[PDB]
């Protein structure tokens, strides 16, 4: 979900930076980052 | 993919090997009429003689 | 560094073979367990004056491979060559010693059809005769590769990948001869 | 009719390449005339005559006929083996141009 | 011997009621009266392992036979015990004969065959189609104790050929042709499954037309 | 001494003859070395094997059909009653040394002639060598391939067996008889009678060894001798044009490759005689019109004509006391396909209107309509074959003898439409593929990842290139395109020396110097030419 | 047992000498033996063009 | 055609009239529904017969209303 | 790849176990005894992850910590050629029909299919192999 529809033939014209196991949401909501570092435990 | 060339073997192969067992049925004793499991030995040449079967297991 | 993608592919589908033999070492120990004494029973008798000698020279054919492996490694193309042809040639010995003992187990009464016995010991024997034969197939393939381009270290990797899968069968007849000709 | 290329085929002397070369060539063509002297000799000698059904000569002259042919085809193709292999190893690679005037 | 016949029901009780029923007048819509059939129809058919049959089609094909020599010998006793009919030679000792079978004349044999015979299958007896379905088997498998079984009861889909239309004598002359034409070598090279032009085309076009364009490509240039 | 020779008969015959200049002219003609230009040599090469051996054949054959008793050498047939043409086959086979090898390379050599016709008139149809100026060359080798396949016809028809005697009766005769108004006339003529007559196969014989090969060879000769004087098409590519010939000399490149493809051709044929059992007439026995057998298929090159019959419905009319069987049908098509192979290239050039002069060939993929009309006609003419042989298929493969017909006869429409479209299809989706690596280049494989994480695929450019990276594309010229970064060089080479021991390092540099530096200006050569016209 | 679906033709009613029948072998088509006779089907195959 | 549908458009014979394909096409099918007509007196092959027309008919009529409404040329 | 090589030491051990555990618990408790077709296929199931595993095992400790295998990496620290991959290839398709013509004629027991089918899948094979390695035409 972080590349276009449909993606090119090597599905990647640039790559963001990773983290978790959620990369696009982290790279289209940044300010969301904070939020679930803190939220993840219960 | 890690092999490209050996990804696209994968589809063709699937796509004759599949035909093949569907093929069966053309044939005039008709394709396999054993089940999925195959048990054995109804699938053998005395019970199951027909070329659909082999056409079947290839 | 790198991990080579052209030997964990190779090795990891070397891994699947093995089930491939699960299953005919299967039907060999399920007739064994049902033979009720004789295993294995008339007229069939096996003989260690063959099938020993033809043996050795299927186990020596790995150390041969494995020397090739260094000079594939070393850039040295040529004596990668040699050490292959001498395996292609031991590797062809053993396929032509299996031959001739099928010819005198077939002669006396030893057949597919004839015993259940001959049924598990031909295609538990038979389809490791035909990996070999694939092998000796892949030996050839390469050398002609290497005599089309320059010794890059993706041909190296070729020649690596190849010897893993004549040591995979190399012990793959070890354990197929010490369960038939040693654990009767 | 202009000759755009023309070079030798060894234009380096002395080279072990071009000898090896030399006795590939040489090889193919003693192999065709080898098989030609079989094909004198097996069509000469070997059992011709046609055997009944049953009878101890019937595998040999079953082999006669196949044979005549496995010495001759083998011979004349090795000898064109030798052939293409000197015009593509030894005859100077040539691009000759000419005008059509049609 | 009232064991070979009691022996033949008890392998029939288990084996055929299902289809023929348990007084062999056959089941309709499932499978003939075996009434009458003799003993030869049954040891052709055990033999050549065609019953028992598993479903219905076009023709049950041939199969490794289900019953051993000594079982198709007590089923066969069995239903020619009811209505008679042809029986299978034997020989002195009183096994099935195989050996004494083959005719001396093999030339009229060859004729026979390529008159009766040779319609259905070729002429080296190698099969053929029939109608819908139907074909007609290859005979290089067959002994000859099973191919005059098959002329006297005639299976399937083939005119019975009755000792009086043929003889034993002709019936003994027409196997040593089927048994000498299956293990006689060929001569001119490998027979190429001897069915005539149409394995020939395939094996030119597949090795002289690509072995010659092949090497074409290899003189020739490309582009 | 052998010098002096040289000069002594070089002189004579100069003195006598003048044959300088006229052989001057034929020693400095230049041929394409393109590898599909041979094909055509094969069926000259294989009907030359059929002159040699067919004469060798000549010496031993009695073609009669009086019935005599055999009394030869094979026991499988002693006492049984048939022709004298039968009489001398068996003969042949059994009573001559060598005589069934001879037979069996015969009969090889034809179908390798039949065959060989096949593929050098798809690349002639598909390359576009019929257009102008080679209409009536195309015209002649269309009778060439109509009679070869009634040659071949008539060959097999001599030893009068079983197995071809049934196919004369069929083809020959009934279809004959069946034709409207004069069809028992022609029979009543061609028989001398009733079927099968007593002048069948004297008549058979003599046109199969004297008249229509006697024809082919005077319509070969004046086939090579077009081709030959017409000039040879060329494909597109550097230093190709419309008014001139690109390849080798005869002297002496052309010439040697022309004799040595002879011999392995010769080989070929020489070993598949003597490997292969081809027409056991032996195993077939004497013809009667008694005795049939499943399976009496023609020759490959004349089964679709067989698969005609078979797959043609029961279609007949009986007008006013009359009777138009279904061979009418056949008769009627067989000639139409004839009129139509024969009268293509002005049919295409009426259709497309292009009545220009032509030299350079077409590729297959730039023409798309003609090549999806050929793979059409391919197609259906596979069809027809195995349609010939549907009662084997069946046989073999399991399969119900009425669903072949039914399979052939649907599939005689059905399918020829389908793989017009596929054809169709794949010949402009070729043209894309080449499109391609013109404004693109060729693809290396190499996948390259760029800090910011974009996946990129090394392109090697064939021209020149722009500002950045991206080249500037290049116009498609006919010619085919480098797609394998491996037919470029990039691949290097091994090394010099034997499979098992290197060469010494100054020899191995000398010759990859003296490679790479041949290969400098052979291309460079090339351009220079190309430039300069 | 078959003889009640033996269908006559017109003309040759009387033809036959009670279940016995004399057909010719020649194929109406073009002249091949049809001798393929099918005992169950009661189908006679000519094996040149599958009549 | 122009050379975006037919790159090699000048390089040699590109375009086939859509009339012959479709009347073609109501040809092909035509001839299988005639050969119905015939000596067979299964009917089997005679619904593999009216499957194939009835295909044949819908995939010519289809192409043919497209071209008529301008959705494809 | 520590974690890829750990991956099948668990699947190891759990294999391991299990066709120890139901070996010892069919001698003793399954009728007829050792239970050989379902042990055997257990047995060498544990060599299929032996195998892989082990490589990695020795893989791994080769190689330091990979761009993919460092928690917190950069996407800059992985530019570079990855290396080759085909970009196109009508040869996989061919080796499929190369493979099926024989499977049929091992269905229908054709010796003739058969061996045409080897014969095509070594031809079909081979120009797989050298499809990239084919070097210029000599001419
Ligand atoms: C059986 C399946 C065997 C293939 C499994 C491959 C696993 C390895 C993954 C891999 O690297 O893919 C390589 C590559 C994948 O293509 P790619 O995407 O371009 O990968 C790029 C690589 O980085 C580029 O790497 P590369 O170009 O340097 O090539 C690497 C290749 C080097 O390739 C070679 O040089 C020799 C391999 C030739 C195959 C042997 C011929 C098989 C015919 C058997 C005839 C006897 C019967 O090494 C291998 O793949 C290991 C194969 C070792 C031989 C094992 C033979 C088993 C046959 C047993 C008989 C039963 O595929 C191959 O080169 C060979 C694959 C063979 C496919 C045919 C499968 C059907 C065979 C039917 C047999 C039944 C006969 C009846
Ligand atoms: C089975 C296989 C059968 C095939 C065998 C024959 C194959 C023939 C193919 C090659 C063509 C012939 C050309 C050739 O090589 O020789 C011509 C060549 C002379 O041609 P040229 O002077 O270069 O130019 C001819 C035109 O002026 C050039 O004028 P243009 O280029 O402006 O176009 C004119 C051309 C335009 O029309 C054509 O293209 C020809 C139409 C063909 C219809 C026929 O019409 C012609 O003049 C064609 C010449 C017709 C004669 C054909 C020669 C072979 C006879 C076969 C024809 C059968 C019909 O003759 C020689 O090679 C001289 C050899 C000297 C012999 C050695 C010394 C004698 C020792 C005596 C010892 C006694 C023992
Ligand atoms: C440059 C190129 C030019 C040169 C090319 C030419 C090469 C030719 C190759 C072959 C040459 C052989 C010469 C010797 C001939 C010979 O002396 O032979 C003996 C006998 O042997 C067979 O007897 C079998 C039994 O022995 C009998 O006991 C048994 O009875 C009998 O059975 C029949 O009879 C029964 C009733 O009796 C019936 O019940 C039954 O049904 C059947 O009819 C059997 O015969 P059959 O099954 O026919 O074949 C069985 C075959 C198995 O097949 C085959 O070889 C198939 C392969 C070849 C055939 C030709 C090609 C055909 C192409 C395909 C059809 C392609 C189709 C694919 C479709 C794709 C596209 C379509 C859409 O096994 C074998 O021989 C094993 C031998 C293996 C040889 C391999 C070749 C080695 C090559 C190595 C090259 C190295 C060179 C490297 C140099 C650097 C029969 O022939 C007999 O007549 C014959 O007499
Ligand atoms: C017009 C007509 C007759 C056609 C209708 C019949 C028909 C449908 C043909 C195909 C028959 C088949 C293949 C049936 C079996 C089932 C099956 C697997 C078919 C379809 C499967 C499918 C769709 C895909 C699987 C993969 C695939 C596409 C490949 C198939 C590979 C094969 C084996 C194809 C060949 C089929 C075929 C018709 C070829 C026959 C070749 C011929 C004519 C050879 C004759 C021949 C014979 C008869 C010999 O005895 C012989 C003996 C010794 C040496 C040589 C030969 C020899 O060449
Ligand atoms: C034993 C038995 C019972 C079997 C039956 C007998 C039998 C079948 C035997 C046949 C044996 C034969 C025919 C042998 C073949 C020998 C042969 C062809 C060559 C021997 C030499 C060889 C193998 C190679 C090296 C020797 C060498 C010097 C090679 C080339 C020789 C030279 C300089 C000239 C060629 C001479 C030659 C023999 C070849 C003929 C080629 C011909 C005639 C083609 C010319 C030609 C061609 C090819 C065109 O393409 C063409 C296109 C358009 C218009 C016209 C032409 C045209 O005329
Ligand atoms: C591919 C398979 C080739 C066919 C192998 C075969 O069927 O051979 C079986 C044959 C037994 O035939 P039999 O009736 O016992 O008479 C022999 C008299 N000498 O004779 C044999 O037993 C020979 C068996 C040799 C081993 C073949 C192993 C094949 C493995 C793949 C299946
Ligand atoms: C078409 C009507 C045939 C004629 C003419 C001949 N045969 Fe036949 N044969 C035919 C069929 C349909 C079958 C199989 C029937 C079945 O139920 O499976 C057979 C079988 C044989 C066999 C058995 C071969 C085997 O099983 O291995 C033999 C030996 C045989 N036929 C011999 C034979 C002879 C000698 C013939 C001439 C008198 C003859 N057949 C003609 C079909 C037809
Ligand atoms: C016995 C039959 C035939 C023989 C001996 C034969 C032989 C040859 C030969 C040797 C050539 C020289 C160039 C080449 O090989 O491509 C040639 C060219 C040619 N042939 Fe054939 N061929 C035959 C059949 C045919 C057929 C069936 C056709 C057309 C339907 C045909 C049409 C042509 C044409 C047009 C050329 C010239 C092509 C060009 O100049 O580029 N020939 N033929
Ligand atoms: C294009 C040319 C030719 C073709 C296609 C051709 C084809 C054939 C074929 C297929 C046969 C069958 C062989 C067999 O069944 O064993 C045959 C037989 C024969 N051919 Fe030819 N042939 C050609 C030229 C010639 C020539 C030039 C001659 C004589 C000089 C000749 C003489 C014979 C004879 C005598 C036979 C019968 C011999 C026998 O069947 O044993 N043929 N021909
Ligand atoms: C029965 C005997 C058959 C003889 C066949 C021909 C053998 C002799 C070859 C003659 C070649 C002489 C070349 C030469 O250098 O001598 C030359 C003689 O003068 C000539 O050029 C005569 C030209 C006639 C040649 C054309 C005839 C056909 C030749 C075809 C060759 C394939 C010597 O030239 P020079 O003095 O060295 O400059
Ligand atoms: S000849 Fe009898 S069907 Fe055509």
């Amino acid at each position: 979900w972080a590349t276009s529809c449909p993606p090119p033939r090597h599905n990647f014209t640039e790559l963001p930076r990773i983290r978790s196991e959620r990369p696009a949401f982290e790279l289209h909501y940044p300010h969301m980052v904070e939020r679930m570092r803190a939220e993840a435990h219960v | 993919v890690a092999f490209p060339r050996l990804n696209a073997l994968s589809f063709w192969l699937f796509l004759f090997g599949a035909l093949i067992a569907i093929a069966g049925f053309i044939t005039p004793g008709g394709a396999a009429d054993f089940g999925w499991t195959a048990y054995s030995p109804l699938t053998d040449a005395i019970h199951s003689p027909g070329a659909g079967g082999d056409l079947w297991i290839m | 560094n790198r991990p080579n993608m052209v030997s964990v592919g190779t090795i990891v589908w070397l891994s699947s073979e093995l089930m491939f033999f699960a299953g005919l070492f299967a039907m060999y120990f399920t007739a064994r367990a049902q033979a009720g004494g004789a295993w294995p029973p008339e007229p069939t008798e096996l003989n260690l004056a063959l099938a020993v000698p033809v043996t050795l020279v299927l186990i020596a054919s790995s150390f041969t491979c494995q020397m090739g492996v260094f000079a594939a490694e070393r850039g040295d193309v040529f004596g990668l060559r040699r050490w292959y042809v001498i395996t292609f040639l031991m590797g062809l010995f053993f396929v032509l010693g299996q031959g001739y003992e099928y010819i005198h187990l077939v002669e006396h009464g030893t057949t597919i059809p004839g015993s259940a016995y001959g049924s598990v010991f031909y295609l538990a024997t038979g389809f490791h005769g035909l990996h070999v034969i694939g092998g000796l197939v892949a030996f050839v393939l390469l050398l002609a590769r290497t005599k089309m381009s320059k010794f890059t270290p993706a041909q190296a990797t070729a020649a690596i990948v190849v010897s893993y899968y004549w040591h995979f069968v190399d012990i793959v007849w070890i354990a197929l001869f010490a369960t038939i000709y040693f654990v009767r | 009719v202009e000759t755009i290329f023309k070079e030798p085929r060894w234009p380096v002397p002395g080279t072990k390449a071009e000898k090896r070369t030399e006795r590939l060539v040489a090889y193919w063509l003693m192999l065709g005339g080898l098989s030609g002297l079989a094909l004198l000799l097996v069509f000469l000698f070997w059992p011709w005559e046609y055997q009944p059904f049953g009878s101890e000569g019937e595998f040999l002259y079953s082999l006669a006929t196949p044979l005549y042919g496995l010495t001759f085809g083998l011979s004349i193709l090795s000898i064109g083996i030798g052939a293409v292999l000197f015009q593509k190893k030894f005859i100077p690679e040539e691009i000759s141009v000419q005008d059509r005037h049609d | 011997q009232s064991a070979l016949l009691r022996t033949g029901k008890q392998l029939f009780e288990t084996s055929c009621v299902s289809c023929h029923g348990a007084n062999l007048q056959g089941v309709p819509d499932r499978g003939p009266s075996l009434i009458g059939t003799g003993e030869a129809a049954v040891y052709f058919q055990v033999s050549t392992g065609r019953m028992p049959a598993m479903r219905g089609e076009a023709q049950a094909p041939s199969k490794p036979p289900h019953f051993d020599e000594s079982q198709i010998d007590a089923l066969g006793a069995y239903v020619q015990a009811n209505g008679g009919g042809p029986t299978v030679p034997r020989d002195d000792h009183g096994a099935v004969a195989q050996e004494s079978l083959i005719g001396g004349d093999v030339a009229r044999g060859g004729d026979l065959f390529r008159l009766n015979c040779a319609s259905c299958h070729n002429f080296t007896g190698k099969g053929g189609a029939l109608s819908s379905g139907k074909y007609a088997p290859d005979l290089g498998d067959a002994n000859p104790a099973q191919i005059y079984t098959a002329m006297l009861t005639g299976p399937q889909n083939m005119p019975k050929f009755s000792d009086r239309q043929l003889t034993p004598d002709e019936k003994r002359d027409i196997v040593a042709y089927v048994r000498e034409s299956a293990e006689t070598p060929s001569y001119g090279g490998y027979g190429l499954g001897g069915f005539g032009p149409a394995p020939e085309g395939m094996a030119m076009w597949i090795i002289g037309m690509v072995a010659a364009i092949g090497v074409a490509m290899w003189i020739g240039s490309r582009a | 001494d052998f010098a002096k020779l040289a000069a002594a008969q070089g002189d004579a015959i100069d003195s006598r003859y003048h044959p300088s200049a006229a052989v001057r002219r034929q020693l400095n003609k230049v041929f394409p070395t393109h590898w599909s230009f041979l094909l055509g040599e094969i069926a000259l090469y294989s009907f030359i094997i059929l002159l040699l051996t067919g004469v060798w054949l000549t010496l031993f054959f009695d073609p009669s059909m009086a019935h005599v008793t055999y009394d030869g050498v094979y026991q499988p047939l002693r006492g049984v009653q048939m022709s004298r043409a039968y009489e001398t086959a068996l003969d042949i086979s059994f009573e001559v040394r060598g005589g069934l090898f001879v037979r069996q390379v015969h009969h090889w050599a034809a179908l390798m002639f039949a065959a060989s016709i096949m593929v050098h008139l798809a690349r002639i149809f598909f390359t576009g060598a019929f257009r102008r100026p080679r209409e009536a060359n195309w015209v002649i080798g269309s009778l060439l391939l109509i009679l070869a396949m009634f040659e071949g016809f008539f060959g097999y028809s001599l030893p009068d067996d079983l197995l071809s005697g049934t196919g004369i009766r069929a083809a020959l005769s009934g279809i004959t008889m069946g034709i409207p108004v004069i069809g028992t006339w022609m029979h009543w003529a061609l028989f001398g009678g009733d079927f099968p007559g007593e002048i069948l196969i004297p008549r058979l014989y003599a046109l199969h060894i004297l008249l229509i090969p006697g024809i082919i060879l005077a319509l070969i000769g004046a086939h090579l001798a077009l081709v030959w004087f017409q000039k040879h098409t060329q494909f597109p590519g550097p230093g190709r044009t419309e008014t001139n010939v690109v390849g080798v000399r005869v002297m002496p490149v052309f010439a040697v490759k022309s004799g040595a493809f002879f011999a392995m051709i010769t080989g070929v044929l020489g070993l598949m005689g003597g490997l292969l059992t081809i027409n056991p007439i032996w195993n077939l026995g004497p013809y009667k019109p008694s005795q049939v057998s499943a399976g009496s298929q023609p020759d490959f090159y004349m089964m679709w004509t067989d698969g005609l019959i078979r797959l043609w419905p029961a279609w007949e009319f009986y007008p006013f006391g009359h009777t138009i069987p279904q061979g009418v049908w056949v008769a009627v098509g067989m000639g139409l396909v004839f009129a139509l192979l024969i009268a293509y290239p002005f049919i295409e050039k009426k259709v497309t209107g292009d009545d220009a002069h032509h030299n350079l060939l077409q590729r297959p993929r730039d023409v798309p309509v003609r090549t999806a009309i050929g793979s059409m006609a391919i197609a259906l003419y596979l069809l027809l074959t195995f349609a010939c042989m549907n009662d084997i298929i069946a046989l073999k493969f399991h399969i119900s003898l009425n669903a072949t017909t039914w399979i052939g006869r649907i599939g005689m429409v059905v399918l020829p439409a389908i793989v017009y479209f596929v054809a169709y299809r794949w010949a402009i989706s070729l043209q894309r593929s080449d499109r391609e690596v013109l404004e693109h280049g060729v693809e290396t494989g190499i996948i390259k990842r760029l800090p910011h994480g974009a996946y990129v695929e090394l392109h090697q450019p064939l021209g020149p290139v722009d500002e950045h990276g991206h080249p500037i594309p290049l116009e498609y010229a006919g010619a085919p395109l480098p797609k394998r970064m491996n037919k470029l060089g990039s691949g290097g080479a091994p090394g010099t020396g034997s499979f098992l021991f290197p060469d010494p390092a100054v020899e191995h540099e000398a010759l990859t110097e003296a490679a790479h530096a041949s290969e400098h200006k052979s291309l460079t050569a090339l351009k220079e030419h190309q430039d300069r016209i | 047992a078959d003889m009640h679906r033996v269908i006559k033709r017109k003309g040759q009613e009387s033809f036959n000498f009670g279940e016995l029948f004399a057909y010719t072998k020649v194929c109406s088509h073009l002249g091949c033996p049809s001798s393929l006779y099918e005992q169950q089907t009661y189908r006679i195959l000519c094996p040149c063009h599958q009549s | 055609v122009d050379v975006e549908d037919v790159p090699s458009a000048e390089w040699g014979w590109s375009h086939m009239p859509i009339g012959v394909m479709h009347i073609g096409g109501l040809l092909s099918a035509a001839f299988l529904l005639v050969m119905m007509r015939g000596n067979h007196v299964g009917h089997v092959e005679d619904w593999f017969l009216i499957g194939f027309a009835a295909v044949i008919v819908a995939l010519v009529g289809r192409n043919w209303w497209l071209r008529r409404r301008g959705w494809i040329r | 790849m520590h974690i890829e090589a750990r991956l099948f030491e668990i699947l190891t051990a759990f294999f391991a176990l299990a066709a120890v555990v139901y070996a010892v618990l069919t001698a003793m408790f399954a009728t007829g005894g050792v239970e050989w077709a379902g042990t055997t296929a257990l047995v060498l199931t544990t060599g299929l992850t032996l195998i892989t595993g082990t490589f990695f095992r020795f893989v791994a400790r080769r190689l330091d910590t990979r761009p993919e295998d460092y928690e917190d990496a950069e996407i800059s620290d992985g530019a570079g050629e990855l290396g080759f991959f085909a970009p196109h290839s009508w040869w996989p398709i061919l080796i499929s029909l190369s493979f099926s013509t024989a499977a049929v004629g091992a269905a229908l027991w054709l010796p003739w299919l058969i061996a045409a089918g080897v014969a095509f899948v070594i031809t079909s094979v081979c120009g797989l192999v050298f499809e990239y390695y084919w070097g210029p035409e000599k001419h």
